[PDB]
């Protein structure tokens, strides 16, 4: 029985007949407080009272609703998430309801580290993750970038080993919105524990969709860096068509991103013996001028610190 | 001033014809930001970038002893207030009242733990973000008074109380973990010298499995690179003198993608929006590649600049991210707090002051009163305060054994 700190007919815990047996216990922030917090009276009443039950490690079940409350006044307070899971071992609470309430708690208020931490002790108690990846994917279905709900989502497919669908939930969400770097990231994670990137038939794959999706939004970052990201590790040297096929887009798909994704391709030329040392060079320290002078500003220090540094190998 | 001029229009978002919720949200940021920008031209006077100093001052002043139940939220995360606070103070060069200054002391040590550590605020459990903000705050204060607040033996016996197999650490006793615990806890191990020999052995190894495919540093191994969480990672490195255990060539080529070509400001992540805390958290990095790659002999670094535009950081941070009333924020139309103030002006003061050994460059955006004491691109506290701090507690012995 829980009397919500919303409900109209609520009364503060010094008001009440099941609570009069304890004195509560303000806070103490000395003689000459500095930061100090002028609390409501409703916060300050429940964390007085949180002091004391936390005082004398009063383990029972009206400790454990006060802890709801203290956490609903400030989900961020880990020692009171810390308290509250104390209660869950002594009480020996049903961890599956406790489960409805962080799953409330998160819904609310999502960017806070200690719920979703929380969450992830329940489920490695009860070892159960069967409702996981659908829990998340609400989340990241209000906030398709929330940190924490990957964070906490490569976790439980990682543990639990839960692979076999992930690949095609990256598909759907990069379908929703090609420039989610949260998925494309996912979609290396998966496969870089799956398949890896040396089976030529998912390499290919991998470089033909994102130069599908390049060719699609050219200005959009995440591909191009997934691209450079998935061959950058074996040479972008050793796959002569790619120059080639870049440079098809120079006038119809035309952006930054191929400017620098080209420096990248001579530059790793240079670096494995390449044909045309000369040439290649001042082609590459051209573009690092372009970029330094026209297309890529922002960043004529980069720009101009690689030509400096192509300028010396 | 580079955002203002002409051909910057130029730098604008091109959607391709081919919105998601993502270029929509960052058109609406710069549509704003547009305005600002605009603001001048509108046929009045002559744009003057000024640091609203006695403003953020007199926000500072109170700030530093009281704060309305509007912070209730930040009730866990007190030592950070006081950091944030009083070091936005410094970064003014405003001075620390030698009164305030002990009330700060005796309140910190009432945060301490019996068991190491600092807790969130009176009597919460230790935990290593509220740790860190606490021991800064202690240094920027620099007195030995300060300094004797810190319990150097049990804080050492703390960190291996969180110390993982992996090399990790937890943020606190069952919590999480994450590339802060190791910046945090390389950071006051180092400032108080009690680093043992197996303090931090494996977590160099773990924070490089936390780079990923993006160049940048991730939460945790598998994560898309975050300004935050690299900061922590890089500037971990940086103190347990392994840097090279990272691809710095791929980071760098990252953390300078991550300013925005626009808005001027950072961006924690690829296609994510701007935001002033990341004038620190993103730009702070440079000035840590500078000595990474430098100790390497590299020919090709600058004699002046760090490797972003640092103008274009200053514009965006003196007329987007201050509120009038006083304090700075996120981006315009966001409120102030401060933890923006904090990082703001130490991102400010990081692009406007530039260092190499013999090299001293300094870039003062308007009025030359804009210009702020300079930071310790590691702990982010006075350079001063850092060597001071350290020389101080090596004439201590670390909690040998
Ligand atoms: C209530 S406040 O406005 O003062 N406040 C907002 C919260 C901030 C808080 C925080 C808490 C939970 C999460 Cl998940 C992220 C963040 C954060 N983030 C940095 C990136 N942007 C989001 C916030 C930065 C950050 C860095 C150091 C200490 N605290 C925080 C402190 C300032
Ligand atoms: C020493 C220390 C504690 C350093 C703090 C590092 C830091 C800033 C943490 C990042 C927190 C985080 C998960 C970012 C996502 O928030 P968001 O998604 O709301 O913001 P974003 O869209 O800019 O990523
Ligand atoms: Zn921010």
């Amino acid at each position: 029985g829980f009397l919500s700190l919303d409900s109209p007919t609520y009364v503060l815990y010094r008001d009440r007949a099941e609570w009069a047996d304890i004195d509560p216990v303000p806070q103490n922030d000395g003689p000459s407080p500095v930061v100090q917090i002028i609390y409501s009276e409703k916060f300050r009443d429940v964390y007085d009272y949180f002091r004391a039950v936390l005082q004398r490690d009063e383990r029972s079940e009206r400790a454990f609703k006060l802890t709801r409350d203290a956490i609903e006044l400030n989900a961020a307070n880990y020692t009171v998430w810390h308290f509250r899971r104390v209660l869950l071992r002594s009480l020996q609470k049903d961890l599956q309801e406790e489960m409805n309430y962080i799953t409330a708690i998160i819904e609310e208020q999502p960017k806070n580290y200690q719920v979703w931490h929380h969450r992830r002790v329940l489920v490695e108690w009860l070892k159960d993750p069967s409702q996981e990846l659908e829990f998340i994917a609400d989340i990241l279905n209000q906030d398709a970038k929330n940190y924490h709900a990957w964070q906490h989502r490569q976790w439980v497919i990682q543990e639990f080993r839960l692979w076999d669908n992930e690949l095609q939930y990256v598909d759907q969400l990069l379908k929703e919105d090609v420039r989610n770097n949260s998925v494309w990231n996912q979609r290396h994670f998966v496969i870089s524990n799956t398949t890896g990137y040396s089976d030529r038939a998912v390499l290919e794959r991998e470089v033909q969709y994102t130069l599908e999706m390049i060719k699609l939004v050219p200005h959009n970052e995440s591909a191009w860096n997934y691209l450079k990201g998935i061959l950058q590790d074996r040479g972008l040297s050793r796959y002569p068509n790619l120059l080639n096929q870049l440079l098809d887009l120079q006038p119809s798909h035309s952006s930054p991103y191929l400017i620098a994704f080209l420096v990248d391709i001579y530059e790793d030329m240079l670096e494995n013996q390449c044909d045309n040392k000369e040439d290649i060079l001042n082609k590459a320290l051209e573009l690092c001028e372009i970029l330094a002078k026209e297309k890529d500003t922002i960043r004529k220090e980069y720009w101009r610190y690689i030509g400096r540094s192509l300028q010396s190998k | 001033l580079y955002s203002l001029r002409p051909e910057h229009a130029r730098e604008r978002l091109q959607d391709d014809s081919v919105e998601t919720v993502t270029s929509i949200e960052q058109a609406k940021v710069e549509e704003k930001i547009q305005e600002v920008f605009s603001s001048y031209k509108f046929n009045h006077l002559v744009p003057r970038l000024v640091l609203q100093r006695e403003k953020h001052f007199h926000y500072l002043k109170r700030g530093l002893r009281q704060l309305t139940d509007a912070y209730e939220c930040l009730d866990a995360s007190r030592p950070w207030l006081c950091y944030w606070i009083l070091h936005s103070l410094e970064l003014l060069d405003e001075p620390i009242p030698q009164i305030v200054a002990t009330d700060v002391c005796q309140f910190l040590e009432l945060c301490q733990s019996p068991d190491g550590g600092f807790g969130g605020g009176p009597g919460q459990y230790p935990h290593l973000a509220p740790t860190y903000a606490a021991v800064n705050a202690l240094c920027i204060i620099g007195t030995e008074e300060a300094y004797n607040v810190i319990n150097r033996e049990k804080l050492l016996q703390y960190l291996y109380s969180l110390k993982q197999p992996d090399g990790s650490f937890l943020m606190h006793v069952g919590g999480e973990v994450d590339v802060r615990s190791a910046y945090c806890a390389a950071s006051v191990a180092s400032l108080t010298n009690i680093i043992t020999p197996d303090l931090f052995e494996g977590t160099a190894e773990w924070i490089a499995r936390c780079q990923n495919w993006e160049g940048g540093i991730g939460g945790v191994p598998g994560m898309e690179a975050h300004g935050g969480y690299t900061f922590c990672g890089l500037a971990a490195l940086v103190i347990l003198k392994k840097e090279r255990s990272l691809n710095l060539k791929s980071l760098l080529q990252w953390v300078t993608s991550r300013q925005m070509r626009f808005e001027g400001g950072f961006q924690g992540r690829c296609n994510k929006l701007v935001d002033g805390c990341y004038s620190f958290w993103q730009a702070g990095l440079l000035p840590l590649l500078h000595r990474a790659l430098h100790a390497q002999g590299d020919p090709a670094l600058s004699m002046s600049h760090w490797m972003f535009h640092q103008q274009a950081l200053q514009e965006y941070i003196l007329m987007c991210c201050q509120c009038p009333a006083g304090g700075l924020l996120d981006k315009p139309g966001k409120s102030r707090d401060f933890y923006h103030t904090c990082y703001c002006l130490s991102g400010l003061s990081i692009a406007q002051h530039f260092g190499s050994g013999a090299m001293l460059h300094d870039v003062v955006m308007g009025v030359p009163e804009n210009v702020l004491q300079p930071t310790h691109p590691v702990y982010n506290i006075g350079p001063d305060k850092v060597i001071q701090a350290t020389t101080h507690f090596l004439q201590k012995p670390v909690p040998g054994f």
